[PDB]
């Protein structure tokens, strides 16, 4: 009869899920009246967020989607296209790459799809994608590869006109071939055309939130932008072509090591930095505990040093299976808590601003996979070993 | 900033960023509010008696992104000045009901707004034709009086239109037939007093059965106080005015009664605060809505002077309007706003 | 050589036709001057509309099209894709479809469209719209389907950014399975994908137009929203989970049977209603004097009640060939003529607010379908044999 | 395996090249300070501009692209697929079909796409779309011809949501079919489908600029537009069903021949012409010194006369290889130079407002291809043969 997409589509969507989020956030605090003839310019405030994922461990019950769906959830939920409900836990995250891994809690039957090779991607060739528009529930478009970036963002007319930036990216043999992106954060929705993080590229962030609890990204914790900025002007910077230096973060391998707000960096390891974009991409192809020297500049200085896990791909309340953001801390040399917070759940347990966490309530803890990996396997007495750097108390 | 004398000629440029934040539920004025304006004043000496003068003033919005512009003109007139005698220029300016009434606007942020921009010859808008007589031929010492005219801003133009066009016309919100106005000011000391009335035609698009408060013409009679002294500054005025206030974007009032008073410090440490209340009261609006508030809100605030340069302050809003569906129906804002602001200016 | 959808088009296109409607509406009377900087808040005028409609019954000229489009038609004229120009009429309508039918005034050598099986539809199938964007012309966009609801409204990629919700929704055979609507009311244009009602529910409601005169769908007649509107607050409502009654219509079943504005609906025949949605919905798969009994609340009052035909569609100047707003009155019991108007043309001739009418000018008028059959016959003589209840007066 | 497109876009991608356009033009002065709540109402001003272009001559290194690109050009710069970067001088431009020819610097080693018959488009084929959206790059879309006119402006789906009017329009066997353009001129950028020039008339257009200079499209040299107007009511028009003329240009044919503002034309050789557009497409259809009468209407005024080249396609600075707005006059008799500027660099030459060139130098230049065909074959010495009408001079 008639060619269609309808028979692999078949054999795709048992792996397409549907995502239902429900979280809170910091709000600011409505000023009353309000005059809409006069432009201006704290509470937790609940958001429901919708988006898709898609199956990719049926054993584990591994769900990859979007972080700026899962992002601050406080519960996350899971349909199956069958309609079958389940509830899921955040395993891991990445802000930068818009990609996070959740787990259902209690799968039974599951299936995933396969993952092809991005790698062997050409514009020519064929597209599929299956996202959830506006909520009104799974939707699949079709069309082509449209520039194979060459970070390797996959572009593709397989879109749709005002709507957010579905899921699944899929080949004619019904294999994953990238997870769409939004690429108009805090926002979700697409600029015109679709961006997918290669399939290639979503296995492997995916396997380090696994066995790791985190993707190892190391950061130069500096935080700056361009030359046009009005502080590159209102403070007037000599030689413009490179990253502006705004501000170097606080206990940071750039604070630590030596820099200062200002400077603009000119080249790393040798090559040329003509904006902070491609110094920010550049230190985004190097893991933790590199070393990369950069020439900065303010008459004519230059330094070496050696950079830590990023802050921003980091875990919450999902470590101990309990409730209460720690991190990853340099090579296998445990788990290192960061900034606590107000309500204090976890630093009412004698968690400081900087304690790690070696200690696996008895065991080894090099890092966050492993050490949730035991407070999941012997919820009875916990002990938390943690030493933040001298005092080596124990928990409850 | 004086960048130019010579010759009998002065230029002043003149300007202000105002780094600027509002924080409201109110979600359409909630967030950046960055802005600047930039101006000119000039003068040149024609004879030992006669001044020409001109001034320009324009604000930028500093709060878009760059594929769009907001800016506009605040005012853009030409004038003569004869000493002991008086002056006259014409173009964009303030409306002579402002000679009151600025009195009042002297808050951080807010205040200055039981009137608007555009709205007959209560503030800014176009055509003004002002003379002005200051001290009375120079024999009565702080007595200044003003008779203003204002020609026909109509519908706009190649917009099929059949009748009440003009080359600048506009939406009939921002629409004046002739206007004429007076005011009377006295200082002594410290102290003054004043007061203020305009008669506008208003034109046949504004009086359809699309816009309440259908007249003939828009009335204002204005009363003003004012000390101003030893750190001392204290102000109020009262309007009444007929078919002339703006009820948000349903069209005019009736009749209102507009009261705004001001109280402030001058610290000698460079702290000024700041305590107002302003309400606009309508009457018979129509549509049985009848008699309703319009406006009513307590300002606090507070500046800081670095020193004549740079300056930064807060402005509360204390919004007293309650949300029932004729401030829905109307667009009038009932949610209170905080207003932080960092200015550099020249 | 090349693969092309061209040699399909050409079976197809005769039986597309472009549609313009003149007409006239009642617009408020503008107030000057206009000031754009104010905020604020009878007489006919003529508009011009244009679509398209497809060509479902050759000889007698039936064309399936938008309500959106003939709504208010004054004048409706039909080009075919040949050139050759018709003039047309209103034969039925539906609002809530957004479907319409018409007839072509004297049709000589017409195409009809074969109408597949909607229910044969599948996701990765593909598709083919047609339809007149912006009136520049008949233009043809491809694609796939996107959803199958499962009302069954279709969803597809096969849309136009910006465009007017064109018409014929049609497979890789040239045949329809769809047309295209606007969700988007009393405005046309799209929300970012394609919306078609499809071509078994087409089928179903044009014959009912054709051999009735009007759809039977039955109303509750209560009109009304969700718990969240201003009115369910500035009210007060207890217990917020259903559909709240604003008011019940006058001379309704609503009204008749027993109902009062505020009682939240809970549910209808025992099953839940949640939403206004859920509830109009439900009500619209049930033909009129079907009897429905729900549950209200008040303190927690119920019950039973038998519905009859909406008032949404209904017809006005073209069951009289001549020209001067009747619908159908249950089953098969004469037509009752609605609200008639000021300028009274209908009313002038004898015709009050409740008026039926049985007499065929002389034989049986069951329905508006018979009705419109007699005076399109025999327009000589015509005597109304009316009976508005009681009074059973003959006009001319 | 899968079909794809990426084995013909592997035979295409080698002709389209990049472009980037440097250049200047005269902005307004800014009045400050700056009010955005005041609706107000001589510098030139670099921008940048970018695009896509097909290679269309190997050998000469001719680049077909968008007169919106490459308009006000100071610099434009060519990057082929490969990589390799090349200088582009202008060779021709005609603003109304928004086409232009460049040539690239020193080709070397180029790849020129094959041009298919334009005529033999059906609208159920399939087209691909190649161009530069967002500057991000080279994308390439897909589709099917959605419209074919019949100027025949050809309509397809394969465009980009809020993105600029990209270049080649492509069929599936990698011929040239169109060149997509923008009909929303002085902007770029869409309507919600794409509109591209046919092949066919991109190889006419283009062929003339080669040869002559510029295109021989003869303008009425009026200036006007419909009778909807502000100035059409203004002056209150009798007879509304035509074009209005608002003013007769300047040493025109229409000014000399005879005519003035208000008359309306109501015909062109004996056909009707029911408004601007229609005699704006007409005389649109007529070559050079051809000749054509129209009716006007004053009272019931109508004349014959005959046209000359348009002023909207003209040169500037590549007809001398040098640096420094001439045209073509009637047949080949010579080259015309119009209106001068302020800098003065060519009229610093003794080159007034009506000066001839029939002088190549010392030979004959009946045109502007001629004339450049000799001032870049010797560039040594240059004497202009110049003769504006009497004075026949020889400036250096």
């Amino acid at each position: 009869q008639m060619p269609s997409l309808a028979p692999m589509l078949e054999k795709v969507m048992p792996s397409v899920v549907s995502i239902n989020v429900e979280g809170s956030t910091t709000v600011n605090t409505p000023r009353m009246p309000r005059n809409f003839q006069q432009f201006f310019g704290g509470q937790q405030q609940k958001f429901m967020a919708l988006g898709s994922g898609v199956i990719i461990d049926a054993d584990k019950g591994y769900v990859v989607t979007n972080n700026h769906v899962v992002d601050n959830a406080t519960v996350i939920k899971v349909q199956l296209s069958d309609g079958r409900k389940f509830d899921a836990k955040m395993v891991g995250k990445d802000p930068r790459s818009d990609i996070a891994l959740i787990q259902i809690q209690n799968p039974k039957n599951l299936t995933a799809i396969k993952m092809a090779d991005s790698d062997a991607l050409r514009v020519g060739d064929y597209t599929v994608a299956i996202g959830n528009p506006f909520g009104l529930g799974e939707t699949v478009t079709s069309g082509i590869v449209s520039a194979l970036g060459r970070e390797n963002f996959i572009q593709t007319d397989a879109a749709i006109n005002r709507g957010n930036s579905g899921g699944a990216l899929v080949n004619l043999n019904g294999e994953l071939i990238g997870i769409n992106t939004a690429i108009l954060a805090p926002d979700g929705g697409n600029i015109g055309i679709g961006f997918a993080i290669p399939s290639n590229m979503v296995k492997n962030l995916t396997s380090q939130m696994v066995e790791y609890g985190q993707v190892k990204r190391g950061e130069l914790g500096i935080m700056g932008t361009e030359l046009n900025s009005e502080l590159a002007k209102a403070m007037k910077v000599d030689a413009q072509r490179g990253a502006f230096v705004s501000q170097v973060l606080p206990n940071s391998s750039a604070a630590k090591a030596g820099i200062k707000a200002g400077d603009v960096i000119t080249s790393l390891n040798g090559k040329p930095i003509s904006s902070f974009a491609a110094l920010r991409a550049q230190v985004g192809t190097m893991p933790v505990g590199s070393k990369l020297t950069l020439g900065l500049l303010r008459d004519g200085k230059q330094v070496n040093v050696n950079l830590e896990l990023q802050q921003s791909s980091q875990n919450q309340v999902d470590s101990s299976s309990i409730f209460n953001e720690m991190s990853n801390k340099g090579k296998d040399q445990g788990v290192v808590v960061n900034n606590v917070k107000t309500g204090t759940p976890a630093a009412q347990i004698g968690l400081k601003k900087g304690d790690v966490i070696i200690g696996a309530n008895q065991q080894a803890v090099k890092n966050i996979a492993e050490l949730r990996k035991v407070l999941d396997s012997k919820p009875s007495v916990l002990a938390l070993n943690i030493q933040r750097g001298d005092s080596t108390i124990y928990l409850l | 900033a004086e960048v130019y004398n010579k010759d009998g000629n002065k230029l002043d440029l003149y300007g202000k960023v105002d780094g600027l934040h509002y924080f409201s539920d109110n979600k359409d004025v909630d967030g950046d509010q960055t802005y600047m304006r930039l101006g000119f004043k000039g003068e040149t000496q024609v004879t030992d008696q006669l001044t020409g003068y001109g001034q320009w003033e324009y604000q930028i919005q500093g709060n878009s992104a760059e594929n769009e512009n907001n800016s506009w003109t605040r005012v853009a007139f030409a004038g003569l000045k004869f000493q002991d005698v008086g002056s006259f220029d014409y173009g964009r300016n303030y409306g002579v009901v402002y000679d009151v009434t600025s009195w009042t606007d002297v808050l951080p942020e807010f205040g200055g707004d039981t009137y608007g921009s555009d709205n007959f010859m209560q503030q800014r808008g176009n055509g003004f034709a002002t003379y002005r007589n200051t001290d009375f031929f120079g024999l009565v010492d702080g007595l200044n009086f003003a008779v203003q005219y204002q020609g026909k801003n109509g519908n706009p133009s190649g917009e099929g239109f059949t009748s009440g066009v003009t080359n600048n016309g506009r939406d009939a919100l921002r629409q004046n037939g002739d206007g004429v106005g007076g005011s009377i000011t006295y200082d002594y000391e410290g102290f003054g007093i004043g007061g203020a009335i305009s008669s506008s035609k208003r034109t046949d698009a504004q009086n359809t059965a699309a816009y309440i408060g259908n007249g003939d013409r828009a009335e204002t009679y204005t009363g003003g106080l004012k000390y101003d002294a030893n750190n001392i500054y204290l102000a109020a005025q009262y309007t009444q005015t007929y078919n002339a206030t703006r009820v948000g974007s349903l069209g005019w009032a009736n009749k209102a009664q507009n009261f705004e008073a001001v109280a402030q410090y001058q610290f000698d440490f460079g702290l000024r605060p700041s305590l107002a209340y302003l309400q606009s009261k309508g009457k018979n609006l129509g549509r049985g809505y009848d008699d309703e508030d319009i406006l009513k809100y307590v300002d606090v605030g507070a500046t800081y002077y670095f020193n004549k340069n740079m300056s930064t302050y807060v402005d509360y809003k204390i919004n007293l309007l309650d949300d029932n569906q004729f401030t829905r129906d109307a667009g009038i804002n009932t949610d209170n706003i905080v207003a932080l602001g960092l200015v550099y200016q020249f």
